[PDB]
């Protein structure tokens, strides 16, 4: 509807529309589960590669810009399937770029050093963690007009911020299933170069294919030109 | 940019000179000017080369033909220019690239003719395909000198409005008033040098938003033409 | 058919710089873009517009000056016989940049006049009657 009364006369604070407070708040990237056993879990871990692009709320929101860098705070929120807690120990391991993932649920890899490492209990609050500014370059850039050498267009590589090892501590199998929420929140947000909104549906990850049978229009439509 | 009422002007740069209006109507891309790259330990043990030669030119590609269908073109660069002169064989022997670029897209047409294109400059213009899954073939990804014809241009071939590129460094041209547009573009990149041949750090897009009409009778294809000239230009091979 | 080259016939030897004008006589109402060229001596001719434009050139758009002067740099001569010229010479092409453009209710063939002239510099030596009597 249109109701035309309750009139704003003041301005608001433009703090409201600087670029970090529309990136602020910790959002849903991903929800992993690792049940006893069904599908993909008689394994025990699981290997989250840290993915954006994954809610296309968020992936609109950053496809208005070229160029950004940032910070980001991970929090896990886990527990039981039906939210039920129990004392088990998990560890949450950060695999860097450039770095061996676990192929196991007991790979070398969960005792390499240089992969921190984070050991807490479903019972303790939950853990928090930030990770830094991984590129090499400047600026991560959702869109690279080139090829970092087909099937490997737009494909920038200096974007990939690290994985995620997760698993239950112990020599045998928990017996317990874990439902993991991860949140992520932007700090120190710096964009470049403003693009216009995706205005299509998006059709994969890694590029912006839009359905061409089905081209939506930005607006919606009306009979005449002059009916309002 | 320029338009009717503007004093002719020959610009001379190197072995070539155009004939064109003196409108200091100009659009400098994201207000900056194109500059020398700032120091960087790469090209501090290996400098890098400053071709001022006939690589600081102007470089007139070939004229497009706009009719009353055209759906608009787009060129990449540096790709346009790297099958081209000692752009191009400079653009090729040297492993790290770095450049502006002064963009003057011009048309020529009759009082009697209506029209209006627009003229923006897109940083990491990525295209998609109309799918299944398939990235785009090479041939349209960087189409050299030619340049290419836009399928879908409502979505500018990449799934977002055309409605709002002006967000982008543009400038209009309506035949009704001017008749050509210039824009200023600076490097614009993640890392200091990138590759000439395997980077687009941008493209040129021209659009017709307001059709070409004329009455029957009169020349019924309108010619586009587009003059380059690259502006604080760096190659550094490291060697 | 120049004066000039008319009385380089009255010499042996010459050298200099050579001004070349070529003027527009179409309708007022027409445009579009001439690409003016010149191929120095011992230059393969253009083959194509595009390769012509990497060479010294002028864009000439005709809708916005009528007249337009390019400047052979330098050319020499150095008659003998055997009959042969030692001549060190350039080659001029015109290209169309853009089709002739014009509205409805002006001429379609329109003509270019060519004028030429020696520069300052040039000057020539050793007397010899032509041959362009009889």
């Amino acid at each position: 509807n249109l109701i035309e009364t309750r009139c704003v006369l003041n301005h608001h604070s433009t703090q409201e529309t600087a670029i970090g407070n529309f990136f602020s708040r910790a959002g849903l990237v991903s929800i992993i589960t690792m049940p006893t056993t069904g599908t993909q879990n008689t394994d025990g871990y699981v290997n989250w590669d840290i993915d954006l692009m994954g809610y296309a709320q968020l992936r609109r929101k950053c496809e208005l810009f070229t160029y950004m860098r940032f910070d980001a705070e991970f929090t896990f929120v886990v527990a039981k399937p039906n939210g039920e807690l129990v004392p088990q120990l998990l560890q949450y391991m950060y695999v860097p770029p450039g770095a061996p993932k676990p192929t196991s649920r007991d790979s070398f890899a969960w005792q390499t050093a240089t992969n921190p490492s984070v050991f807490v209990k479903m019972t303790d609050p939950p853990a928090q963690v930030s990770v830094p500014f991984m590129s090499p370059a400047s600026a991560y850039q959702w869109f690279y007009d080139g090829y970092p050498t087909d099937l490997d267009y737009g494909q920038c590589p200096n974007n990939m911020m690290g994985t995620f090892s997760i698993r239950t501590v112990g020599i045998e199998k928990s017996p317990h299933s874990i439902t993991l929420r991860v949140y992520m929140r932007i700090k120190h947000v710096r964009a470049w170069i403003p693009r216009p909104l995706r205005n299509q549906p998006y059709l994969f990850k890694t590029n912006p294919n839009y359905k061409g049978n089905d081209i939506k229009c930005t607006s919606t439509s009306r009979d005449k030109i002059t009916t309002l | 940019a320029c338009g009717y009422s503007d004093r002719v002007a020959q610009l001379t740069i190197g072995n070539s000179t155009i004939t064109t209006q003196e409108a200091a109507n100009i659009v400098i891309a994201y207000g900056e000017w194109p500059e020398y790259c700032p120091d960087t330990d790469a090209t501090a043990v290996d400098k890098p080369t400053r071709p001022d030669v006939s690589v600081n030119r102007f470089f007139t590609l070939d004229t497009k033909s706009w009719a009353k269908d055209s759906k608009g073109w787009y060129w990449k660069f540096p790709d346009v220019l790297t099958e081209v002169g000692v752009f191009g064989q400079n653009a090729q022997f040297h492993y790290l690239y770095r450049s502006g670029f002064c963009v003057h897209v011009q048309c020529n047409a009759s009082k009697f003719h209506q029209g209006a294109l627009l003229v923006a400059v897109l940083p990491e213009y990525v295209l998609g395909t109309i799918a299944e899954n398939s990235h785009p073939p090479y041939a349209t990804t960087q189409p050299g000198q030619v340049g290419a014809v836009l399928t879908h241009p409502y979505v500018l071939d990449a799934g977002i409005p055309l409605s709002q590129l002006t967000v982008c460094p543009h400038q209009w041209i309506n035949l009704r008033t001017n008749n050509c547009a210039t824009i200023i573009v600076p490097y614009m990149n993640t890392v200091p040098f990138d590759s000439a041949l395997n980077h687009c750090n941008f493209g040129l897009l021209v659009i017709p938003v307001v059709p070409l009409d004329f009455n029957t009778g009169a020349t019924s294809e309108i010619p586009i033409t587009v003059t380059i000239a690259p502006m604080c230009a760096e190659f550094a091979g490291l060697r | 058919s120049t004066i000039l080259g008319q009385l380089c016939r009255y010499y042996t030897q010459w050298s200099g710089s050579l001004e070349v004008t070529f003027m527009f006589a179409g309708s007022f109402m027409a445009t579009g873009k001439m690409l003016i060229a010149y191929t120095p001596p011992g230059g393969n001719v253009p083959a194509d517009r595009i390769t012509a434009m990497l060479g010294t050139h002028v864009i000439w758009d005709f809708g916005l000056q009528s007249s337009v002067t390019l400047v052979v740099p330098w050319i020499s001569n150095t008659h003998y016989r055997a009959y042969f010229d030692y001549y060190t010479t350039g080659i001029i092409t015109i290209w169309y940049q853009t089709n002739y453009v014009v509205p409805i209710g002006a001429p379609t063939t329109a003509y270019i006049v060519a004028l030429a002239a020696a520069q300052d510099n040039f000057t020539m030596k050793l007397c010899k009657d032509t041959e362009d009597i009889e």
